[PDB]
RNA sequence: UGCUGUUGCUGUUAAAGGGUUCGUAGUUGAACUGUGGGC
RNA sequence: AGUGUGGAGAUCGAAGAUGAUUAGAAACCAUUGUAGUCCACACUGCAAACGAUGACACCCAUGAAUUGGGGAUAUCUUCACGUUUUCUGUUUUACGCGAAAGCUUUGAGGUUACAGUCUCAGGGGGGAGUACG
């Protein structure tokens, strides 16, 4: 969007004012918490867990049903990912780009885009170390 | 004003007043549309024609009467129409009230050139079409003359003060509109308490082919 | 002193950077495609005097079957358009 | 109380300009475009009462085409027009 | 016309056209529905703007279809809206 | 004269000066 | 004198015997005799600043004309300016005086701090611009005088201001625009809405 | 990136006032914005305003009565002593008879006339006249 | 637009003025020690010398005259 | 002499926006924990 | 455009050659023609590299259109189109500003009624983007 490039889009989601779960949801908060632990065991990431709960289960927002966020639940049960999810997906993209470039060496457009993702990694990794979500002396 | 002081409700859009507006198609407007007139537009029918709401159209009609009839000298007011279709309407309208009329091509500088022997300094100026009477409206601004205009759906509502949303492109439409104003102003002045009906003929106001 | 708000070509403030040049029809000068004056011309092969003679002597062409024409697109430089 | 008076108690204002009825803008002498409109009042019978209501608008409003909008709003507040339609 | 709008209490026709984040108070645009499944005799809750695959019990093939907007409903089923 | 031609003259003089300095050193 | 306008007839018929009536209703003035009728002949001083020639190139040579600037005022809160051109320098002098009398404008004066006695300074900071010349006027304490250039100072005296601070910018050596910019600064003093005129204004016919 | 909420809010009111509008919407708001408006409301330069709650930085709808000429914010917020009041009025105010300079002090947000009465200095926040 | 307005940005403003002050021809000449080096008087107001020759310098156009000068 | 411009300058065509990006010191940085009541 | 090393060499074509033209033609015109032009790798780092207009954010009047996505409710074939809203781009046609030419929801507007944040340059014309390092 705006960090790198000229994009100026505004697509997002708007949360409701009334944070009370609907009266037709009969599931107790114990079952919801038990159900995000099972999904996390399947190997799904926190973002994917919320979409599965919302799409086919009627739980629009976990925090409004159980009172705590998805990552908080996983951290309590010791199932959180080793490194933060957004940092994990950026490193995966940069690894595929470098694999592509080692064969197509004249692809000068992908070399410019590769420069931008590694600058994003360094800005992201600097923030996590400050709030101590990553070990000190962590390098990509 | 449709709302009469003390809640008399004497001046209202009765049934008989209604058919006259629809018979002569005084509510059918042009397919074009301007932002100034967007409030007075009610909806769009087939062939893109825009329709003016009768209530606000009738409301503006009464207000113009209360301004024309508020002058001490009826000869002071001037009514202009450069279109040939309104020459008959402006003539006989002036006959019953006493105002002055002008038709044809407007000689520029009439309201500003003191040397010219045709100097006219009215306090109220009335036109038929704002688009084709730009010269009269433009000169009126320099001398602090208010303007009452008959505006179609598309109209450059600039320097005008009281606008009557109606149709002024047809022979029947123009003649019918001056009938309501001429009939109204005399009733407020006290010539006829009700004037229901009135022996005056609308086709006399109509611009018959000469 | 700017003479034209479009600077003599149909390229606004910034939407393109470069347009492929083309040769003028008469002199062959290279000019950008959006700046060159472009017209498409369809013309008759023969004029009225010659068409009547050929049509009369041809068992193929006549009142019903019309004669073929020449269709071309012509792009000129700004100088060659004024002189012509 | 309109105008400026010194502590002595004398009004120093040589004249008091009119105020626009739409934007409360002081009408100036050099305008030559502002207008004044008088609207008559009619009693139950249907005849004028011999007096009028006066409102003044600035020349800027006329020169922008917004005079019609201002008048259609001023006349509603003062009672010389009906804000809504009737009921069947 | 003849009526002056209020920015704190807008009319229905004005607010119905606005973007969700451009309203006076922003809110959601989606809802939930009840589905009777192509063949299953069960009840499922499906999001309107669902992007993941959703199945059933007795007709576990597809309850909807992903789309750039609202999910496409599978034919031969029953859908009804729900409050809140 | 044309600024481009003047710049060409300057370039030629500078090249000659560099060659002369190298030979004289 | 035969008046040629309705307003001129009223001043001839003594119906309108005050200058504020024209200012109140913003009526344009078409004859200079109205000002002479409405103001005593001893309280209207007029002076001419400077006259310079202007030339237009013709096929066989040039043509020269002269432009004259005039200023009128009663030293009590009225001022007017005018500038006319003529083939003869004498003719331009006559025309300028007529034009200035048709541009009489009221000037508002106020107090710096204590409101005792008579007004001596402009009420609030104002500025006027014509061409590239801009003149700023700032209220001054009592017993200061007119701190201004010789040309703007003469205009301010005719207006009736006693203490003021001034400043200028742009090409002030262009005296055609310097005279016209000072007039706009003074004319703007009656357009400001101070809290002393907030409400309770009554209309008139 | 928006760096000052107060500067943005004061610029919206002045722009809307110059155009002769009757109401204006301010977004977003804060404690300082509301306190600034209450000083203008006390002296009669604005009408009644409403604060809408939306579980975020809310919005304010302000009614204008045509009595305001210009309002603005001073950035950076320079420090003003009790002796520096005379220099600030002489610079950013049209005259010594009307207009107000708003300061934030230990006592609270107040105009310069009130602050001088209580013998307090502070930081300049803005002005209105 | 063309300025920095931060509260703690006094160092930037100090360096901006110091550097741009050299663009003044008058200011730079006063503050450069190379000044008065090319001045024959050496910075003083008067000087004494010995007259060695008399010359005549023509006047620049559009004036025609011979100005009597002396080389010292 | 607001022609050194913090108050207080200019940068389309008069003197002057870097060919485009990334980036470290530096400068700048969203909302919230608070209407005291009664006589 | 130019440089180095290997390819390629159709077209066009700096240098050059031969005709025209011209007091004169080194040029403009005609016929040719080498380096170039094309490719890979390695250098160079400059352009009327222009919107002659630095980046980020807020407000702002009217009428056009048009590109991509989404929401609601008249026609054609066995997806396209019609009407009205909406988000992002991309152009044409008021207050206000400017010395003017002109700019104007995408400002050169909201500025002597002068303060949203950062940053790069300028200080009469030449010498000169030259000399020394
Ligand atoms: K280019
Ligand atoms: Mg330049
Ligand atoms: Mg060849
Ligand atoms: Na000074
Ligand atoms: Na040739
Ligand atoms: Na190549
Ligand atoms: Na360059
Ligand atoms: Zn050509």
């Amino acid at each position: 969007v705006r960090m790198h490039g000229n994009g100026r889009g505004k697509a997002s989601s708007a949360l409701p004012y009334r944070r009370t779960p609907p009266a037709w949801l009969k599931i107790a908060s114990r079952n919801v918490v038990k159900m995000v632990c099972k999904s996390s065991r399947k190997g799904m990431m926190p973002s994917q867990i919320g979409m599965e709960l919302r799409d086919s289960m009627g739980i629009a927002q976990v925090k409004n049903v159980t009172g705590r966020k998805i990552l908080r639940i996983l951290k309590h049960n010791g199932l959180a990912p080793e490194i933060p999810e957004d940092l994990y997906f950026l490193v995966k993209r940069a690894t595929q780009m470098r694999k592509h470039l080692e064969r197509h060496t004249t692809d000068r457009d992908t070399k410019y885009r590769l420069i931008l993702v590694e600058s994003r990694i360094h800005r992201l990794a600097r923030y996590y170390k400050r709030v101590k979500q990553l070990p000190p002396t962590w390098k990509y | 004003m449709s709302a009469v002081e003390s809640g008399s409700k004497v001046l209202r859009m009765k049934e008989s007043d209604a058919q006259k507006l629809l018979a002569m198609r005084c509510h059918i407007g042009t397919r074009n549309q301007s932002s100034a007139m967007k409030k007075y537009i009610y909806g769009r029918t087939a062939e893109g024609s825009h329709i003016i709401d009768v209530h606000m159209m009738w409301e503006k009609l009464i207000l113009a009467a209360r301004v024309i009839a508020a002058v001490e000298n009826p000869k002071d007011v001037c009514v202009c129409s450069s279109r040939l279709y309104g020459t008959r309407a402006i003539y006989k309208f002036s006959q019953h009230v006493g105002t002055s009329f002008h038709g044809g091509r407007f000689i520029p500088g009439t309201f500003t050139n003191q040397i010219q022997k045709k100097f006219v300094q009215p306090r109220v100026l009335v036109v038929t079409d704002p688009r084709t009477d730009h010269q009269a409206i433009r000169e009126a601004s320099l001398v602090n003359i208010p303007v009452i205009a008959l505006c179609d759906t598309d109209a450059p509502l600039e320097y005008v003060d009281i606008a009557i949303p109606c149709n002024n492109r047809g022979i029947k439409s123009i003649g019918m509109m001056y009938w309501l104003l001429a009939r109204e102003v005399l009733r407020l002045r006290g010539t006829i308490v009700r004037s229901v009906p009135w022996e005056e003929k609308v086709d006399l106001f109509f611009y018959r082919d000469p | 002193t700017t003479k034209r708000r479009n600077h003599g070509r149909s390229k606004p403030a910034h939407s393109r950077g470069r347009v492929k040049p083309i040769h003028c029809f008469n002199c062959g000068r290279l000019t950008p495609k959006d700046k060159a004056v472009g017209r498409f011309v369809v013309r008759r092969m023969l004029d009225a005097a010659s068409a009547r003679d050929v049509a009369e002597a041809s068992p193929v062409y006549g009142a019903n079957f019309p004669m073929p024409r020449l269709y071309m697109k012509q792009r000129f430089c700004i100088a060659c358009a004024i002189h012509s | 109380t309109i105008g400026m008076f010194n502590e002595e108690g004398e009004n120093v204002d040589l004249y008091i300009p009119r105020k626009c009825h739409a934007t409360t803008t002081l009408i100036e002498a050099h305008d030559h475009a502002a207008v004044q409109i008088s609207i008559a009042n009619v009693g139950p019978n249907g005849v004028i009462n011999g007096t009028t209501t006066t409102l003044c608008i600035a020349g800027y409003l006329r020169s922008q085409g917004e005079s019609d909008h201002a008048i259609n709003h001023i006349t509603i507040d003062r009672g010389i027009m009906r804000i809504k339609t009737g009921k069947p | 016309g003849f009526f002056d709008a209020d920015l704190s209490y807008p009319t229905v026709r004005t607010e119905r056209m606005k973007h969700k984040r451009r309203r006076l108070v922003q809110g959601p645009n989606s809802y939930f529905m009840d589905v009777s499944c192509p063949r299953c005799r069960q009840v499922t809750v499906v999001y309107s703007h669902a992007t993941t695959s959703v199945e059933c019990k007795g007709c576990s093939k597809k309850l909807c279809r992903p789309t750039g907007g609202k999910a496409l409903l599978v034919e031969g089923c029953g859908y009804r809206r729900k409050p809140d | 004269m044309r600024p481009k031609w003047h710049k060409k003259r300057i370039k030629r003089l500078k090249l000659r000066r560099r060659r002369m300095r190298q030979r004289s050193k | 004198w035969v008046p040629c306008t309705k307003l001129g007839r009223l001043v001839k018929a003594q119906k309108v015997t005050s200058l504020e009536e024209i200012f109140l209703f913003s009526m344009p003035i078409k004859e200079h005799q109205i000002v002479d009728t409405l103001i005593a002949e001893g309280q209207l001083h007029d002076e001419m600043m400077k006259i310079y020639p202007v030339q237009k190139a013709t096929s066989a040579g040039q043509r020269t004309r002269f432009k004259a600037f005039n200023v009128v005022g009663d030293c009590d809160g009225h001022i007017g300016i005018g500038a006319r051109v003529g083939k003869e320098v004498s003719l331009a002098i006559r025309a300028s005086m007529i034009a200035a009398k048709l541009n009489i404008v009221p000037v508002r004066r106020g107090y710096w701090g204590n409101k005792i006695g008579e007004p001596h300074t402009i009420p609030m900071k104002v500025t006027g611009k014509c061409g590239s010349v801009a003149v700023r006027l700032v209220p001054a304490p009592r017993g200061t005088g007119i701190v201004a250039a010789p040309v703007p100072k003469k205009i301010l005296e005719f207006a009736g201001v006693e203490d003021v601070y001034t400043s200028s910018r742009g090409k002030t050596r262009t005296h055609g625009n310097l005279i016209m910019a000072t007039f706009y600064a003074l004319r703007k003093t009656y357009g400001f809405l101070t809290p002393d005129l907030w409400a309770d204004t009554e209309p008139s016919r | 990136t928006m760096m000052s909420v107060l500067a943005n809010a004061l610029r919206t009111i002045a722009s809307a006032e110059r155009r002769g509008k009757r109401q204006v919407l301010i977004r977003p708001s804060s404690k300082v914005v509301v306190k600034f408006l209450q000083v203008m409301q006390k002296h009669g330069y604005i009408g009644e305003f409403e604060i809408i709650d939306d579980h975020r930085a809310g919005k304010i709808v302000v009614n204008l009565n045509g009595r305001l000429n210009k309002c603005g914010a001073i950035c950076p917020r320079f420090d003003c002593a009790t002796t520096d009041y005379e220099k600030w009025m002489k610079n950013i105010l049209p005259s010594r008879q009307f207009g107000f300079v708003v300061l934030t002090t230990s006592l609270g947000i107040m105009d310069h006339e009130e602050a001088r009465s209580r013998n307090t200095g502070g930081k300049v926040l803005g002005f209105f006249y | 637009m063309t300025k920095t307005n931060g509260q703690n940005a006094a160092r930037k403003l100090v360096r901006l003025r110091c550097r741009n002050r050299w663009a003044d021809k008058g200011w730079k000449r006063a503050h450069t020690f190379s000044a008065r080096k090319a001045n024959p008087f050496g910075g003083s107001s008067h000087a004494k010398g010995i007259v060695l020759e008399k010359i005549g310098v023509g006047a620049k156009q559009p004036n025609s005259a011979i100005r009597k000068c002396v080389r010292v």
